[PDB]
């Protein structure tokens, strides 16, 4: 019911990272599937955690355009994992990751969902 | 009146499918639910 | 509706109360024939295998709704995969008795084979919690007094033995059950326990 | 609200009471069997009240409190004689549990008859109103009154080895006394056996 | 010649829920007479209209003491039977073995306090669509009865099954948001000199309540 | 197109005790006439009932002699068909083949001595729980008959069917503790001038003896 | 009974034949011929002791 | 009468599944058994 | 003897266009009240000759 | 039903009509053993085995 | 019916010892079963023989603890055979041992069951 993730820490920026999706299991209910729709969010000190990615059921991707084209995710349902690749290091990556669910609302996205996450943070200054 | 919808009757005797009941000369909930006050208890107006 | 609690009579409160409507029920699906009657898996031992319908898992279907009775009757019938020749042997014989062949036994033929036995026990009515038991020496009595507390022994339909036994399901035919027991659900961490319904 | 019972020569009289329960049946079925041979016999002089003490309700127990007492407990009439004189028994039981303090106290007891009672889990206890029961709560009442017959997986039982039937009383909601009520309640019991039957008589004592 | 017959292919698998029978190995048996027992059951449904079991509220207990400040609500919790407060009924626990249900739901309530601590209650239900009430003024405007303490310590009150579709789920542990059925509010309207006193609280189903579905999800 | 059939998963293997029949392969044979032959029976339970079959006690011998001495038991055992002195009997023999039984039990006693001595006798059940009398003052208080010798030389008693249960097992060789259905007493009230007389003693069944259940342990 | 109203009680009375020495517990007296009843709106209680003798 | 217990006709006619008996023209124990002596056989008193 | 068969060759295989059916499973099911709904068609040449569309 | 492909016989004959009712039935080829799950149930139920 | 054992005799102390439960069979009747609860027994010169352990039907074992810790008992049920292992020698082994089986009451298990055993004695002394 609440997800775990890994892979963070102290890391100095420059490198290679994949952020990993530790689930407790997506015990999730009813055979009413198919909107299994995650994504992953962003925190900044003191200002309001925002969006950076959102994975659709089967295929469609979409990011901030601050990050397009940057990033790239994928979701591996046969084990039941999502993971977070992480190229083209910025200094703007300076923000905790919250592996979670969307909504898919009408005008956009919605939060869990859910309870809430711990997360993991990738502060990089050089 | 199990389980059971077929409607072509039993190819061997009621002797040999099953155990035989004898007699000697749950159920008291459906007479226990059945006497259930329904009705308000006290005056009504309105 | 106003009435006195301890009297521990039923009452029961409808919609007309307000100004409502009471409608038609149907309640086929909650007959204890009924919802009984169904194969049941069981893990199996390799040769002899007792059969007594208190190995079924108590979280499963079967196993539970006939634990909320104290006293029940029904007949049986299995279903085995095995390999070799199959004997089966009724209540309370010898145990020298299961490497007989005038014994029912059924030839093995692929896949399975399904069986139906009679209730043969002594008893009038079977039971599924028995008060006998009238209930340093730490560990002892720990261990004596958990082995002191089961079922009496001619509880059982009887036995069966091969070659090996790979599968071995319960089916009962005819319940009936007699004063009912405590039945609990999951007990949720959170404000709801929630299957994840079929749903992508 | 007066009722009266009376057992033999003994008779108990209450003037705060709601009712009987009758439990799991109202009448007795097949006495003779074809397990006795015809051998049984019936014994009116067993048949009366005798009394216990349960324990003692302080205003400190929380709930799910709960006390067991198991039937037929050992007692010296000639019931109690009876279990040494003969091998085989049968008979329905008949309770009343009372608990006395002013109607300025607060709180409730839950008195329930349950078959073969053997360590009932803690969860289970929110659901002990499925056995025949009656609850007292010093607003209103004092007294409980239950009745039922024999039941078991064979006609005649053999009390050394087998006690089929536990009278238990829980606390639903603990006890206060607001300084003018009593400082405590004392629990109390009176039970009479119904329809006894024997058989099977035994030697002599040696 | 002999009647020709023609052997299908798809059909005669085992099926562990099919209605047909096995074949007799062992004859002539006779049964010990079982007659008139008493206490017996014959649908399940029926030890649960006639046996309510006890509720559970926040600390273990089965009651709800009157509050002496400014805030007036005893309990509120979502309509379901997969809710928290229903966990330990025998109602929840039937119905975690199937998938639909549809009718109407029984609450009891019972005074325990001494003879000199009087009180009055309301209970209310709001329908899936706006938050739910906080002060009994707003949860006025809902379907809600209210009793008080007398000589009878007894009542009951039927929450209406109200809906779109005919059935509902009894599914969905929702941990979550998005309530579907809606919400139940008890509240504490006034109370003279009954501090500390509890309510305790039973639940059973209606008249026409109704279960359909069965389903094994190991609980 | 032909009439479909469904053929089935689990059905029509081989076994020993169904009932069902095989096909014919030889026709129009005639027997010889058989009709009214002296001598038959068609239940194995009334053989059983019109002949009775000695006892065994310790010795090789079938009777029991009157002791001069202040010990009056004569011989005394478990109530079984299992038991050793039962196990020369048609009524063991016949039982080792089935698992439980119901009903009573008979026995003969047949006084052998010369006319001009006399004796007395008595016989006594103890039902299970306590162990059994040693004395015929301590067993006068069980269900119990007694006889002398005359002009009639036999004596019949029934030994009651008295359980719980309404069957109970032959099986079980003890040769251990815990009796299950009690024990019998033959006593010597008194004798006079009757030393080294024998009485033999036969067993057979009853009215309503029963037996259930066949099995095969190869015995 | 004369005490308040909001004082409650419970009595009990027996009658022991001669041949044995009397009860002192009321456990011990329940195998008599008794009787026993409590406070409540009426406040009185009439009870018969039996005339039992040889001669 | 034996171990049997179907309840559909035999296919085969009963000259081919069975040997014929013919007539010229155990069960001595069941005559036997039911003629014995039950009642007490002196003077009953009590 | 039981009643002798003889199993046929090229019969009894599957063809998606048979008249036959298959065997239940799940039993004693029943369904919310449909009658008189609006706006119903059995024949799909009536819809053809009712509501004509543009060339 | 809406996964039939949109261009087969069965599947555009469905699509034009807006509301519908009828019965099912499957025909599968498989490895193993096959288990049914009714409407809205968990998905941790497609593992036991007491469903048909 | 009775139980042979073998494996002892002159014995020197500080040895290893394993003592073997020859069973004349277990020709035990009828299918009420699953109350097989075997045992050991040690006996006292003059002295009452007392227990030693016990062995439950699956898999529970206590005993004496006197010895607890110091002696593994298990039995092997195919070949339908029970064993007990012997170590850490103390002086404290001088008895004879009785391989028998349990009656598992509700105050104490009680002895056979049997008619009686043969034994088998280990006497050490230095």
């Amino acid at each position: 019911v609440q997800l775990q993730e890994s892979g963070g820490g102290l890391v100095q920026p420059g490198g290679s990272l994949r952020l990993s999706c530790v689930a407790s299991g997506t015990v999730f209910s009813i055979n009413d599937i198919s909107i299994n729709h995650l994504g992953w969010y962003r925190q900044a000190p003191g200002k309001e955690r925002e969006l950076v990615a959102a994975i659709t059921a089967d295929g469609t991707s979409a990011y901030e355009d601050s990050v397009k084209g940057r990033f790239i995710i994928s979701r591996d349902d046969a084990k039941k994992m999502v993971y977070l690749q992480m190229n083209s290091l910025k200094p703007e990556d300076t923000a905790v990751y919250y592996c979670n669910g969307l909504r898919a609302s009408n005008a956009g996205w919605e939060p869990r969902f859910g309870t809430w996450g711990q997360g993991t943070q990738v502060t990089v200054s050089s | 009146s199990g389980n059971t919808g077929s409607i072509i009757n039993n190819y061997y005797m009621q002797q040999y499918q099953n155990s035989m009941d004898t007699q000697l000369g749950n159920d008291w909930f459906s007479k226990l639910a059945s006497s259930a006050f329904s009705g308000l208890f006290g005056a009504l107006l309105a | 509706t106003t009435s006195t609690g301890e009297s521990a009579d039923p009452v029961t409160a409808t919609v007309e109360n307000y100004g409502g409507e009471t409608q038609v029920q149907r309640r086929h699906h909650t007959d204890v024939s009924f919802i009984l009657d169904r194969f049941v898996k069981v893990t199996p031992k390799d040769s002899i295998n007792v059969l007594d319908l208190m190995q079924t898992p108590s979280h499963t279907l079967v196993g539970a709704l006939l634990r909320t009775a104290t006293y029940y009757f029904a007949d049986l019938e299995v279903a085995v995969k095995h390999k070799g020749d199959l004997t089966w042997v009724p209540n309370g014989a010898p145990v020298a008795a299961l490497d007989n062949t005038t014994n029912p036994t059924a030839y093995h033929k692929a896949p399975l084979t399904r069986l139906a036995l009679p209730y043969t026990a002594p008893h009038r009515v079977l039971a599924t919690v028995y008060n006998g038991k009238c209930k340093v020496r730490g560990d002892l009595q720990v261990l004596a007094q958990k082995a002191a507390r089961p079922l009496p022994t001619s509880f059982n339909y009887g036995a069966i033995k091969a070659t090996r036994v790979t599968e071995l399901l319960y089916r009962m035919k005819r319940a009936e059950t007699y004063c009912p027991r405590p039945l609990l659900a999951v007990h949720p961490s959170a404000a709801r326990h929630k299957q994840k319904i079929v749903a992508p | 609200r007066i009722l009266t019972t009376r057992n033999g020569h003994t008779t108990s009289t209450t003037q705060s009471s709601v009712g009987i329960t009758h439990g799991y049946a109202t009448a007795e079925d097949f006495v003779n069997g074809p397990n006795t041979s015809g051998l049984e016999t019936r014994v009116v002089q067993a048949e009366r009240f005798f009394k216990t003490h349960l324990f003692d309700w302080v205003t400190s127990d929380p709930f799910g409190r709960y006390y067991l007492l198991e039937l037929p407990t050992d007692h010296k009439g000639v019931y109690g004689s009876l279990t040494d004189s003969y091998a085989y028994m049968r008979n329905g039981w008949d309770v009343e549990v009372t608990a006395v303090g002013n109607q300025f106290n607060g709180g409730c007891l839950l008195v329930a008859m349950v078959p073969e009672l053997c360590s009932i889990e803690q969860r289970e206890l929110f659901q002990l109103t499925l056995f025949p029961h009656q609850f007292i709560n010093p607003r209103t009442n004092m007294t409980a009154h239950i009745k039922v017959p024999f039941v078991g997986v064979n006609r005649y039982d053999q009390y050394k080895v087998h006690k089929p039937w536990t009278l238990v009383v829980m606390v639903v909601a603990p006890l206060t006394v607001n300084t003018e009520g009593a400082p405590q309640i004392k629990v109390y019991a009176n039970i009479a056996p119904t329809n006894v039957h024997v058989a099977g008589e035994f030697p002599s004592k040696e | 010649g002999i009647f020709p017959v023609a052997c299908s292919d798809g059909y005669g698998g085992l099926v562990t829920t099919d209605p047909k029978t096995a074949d007799p190995v062992y004859g002539k048996v006779f049964n010990p007479p079982r007659n008139m027992l008493p206490g017996r059951f014959t649908n399940l449904l029926d030890v649960a209209e006639a046996c309510p079991t006890f509720l559970h509220f926040d600390g273990d207990v089965p009651y709800v003491t009157t509050k002496t400040d400014s805030d007036r609500v005893l309990a509120q919790f979502d309509l379901s039977l997969a809710a928290k407060h229903m966990s330990n009924t025998f109602l929840a626990g039937l119905a975690q073995y199937y998938t639909q249900y549809s009718g109407t739901v029984n609450l009891h309530f019972m005074f325990t306090g001494p003879t000199d601590a009087k009180a009055r209650y309301m209970i209310a239900i709001a329908p899936p669509g706006m938050e739910p009430p906080k002060t009994p003024e707003a949860a006025a405007h809902c379907i809600h009865a209210e009793w008080d303490t007398g000589l009878n310590s007894k009542f009951t009150f039927s929450i209406p099954y109200l809906s779109a579709a005919d059935y509902a789920y009894t599914a969905s542990d929702a941990a979550e948001t998005t309530n579907v059925q809606g919400w139940v509010c008890l509240f504490q309207i006034t109370h003279g000199k009954a501090e500390g006193d509890a309510l305790v609280v039973l639940a059973s189903a209606g008249k026409d309540f109704e279960l359909r579905l069965p389903v094994d999800a190991r609980q």
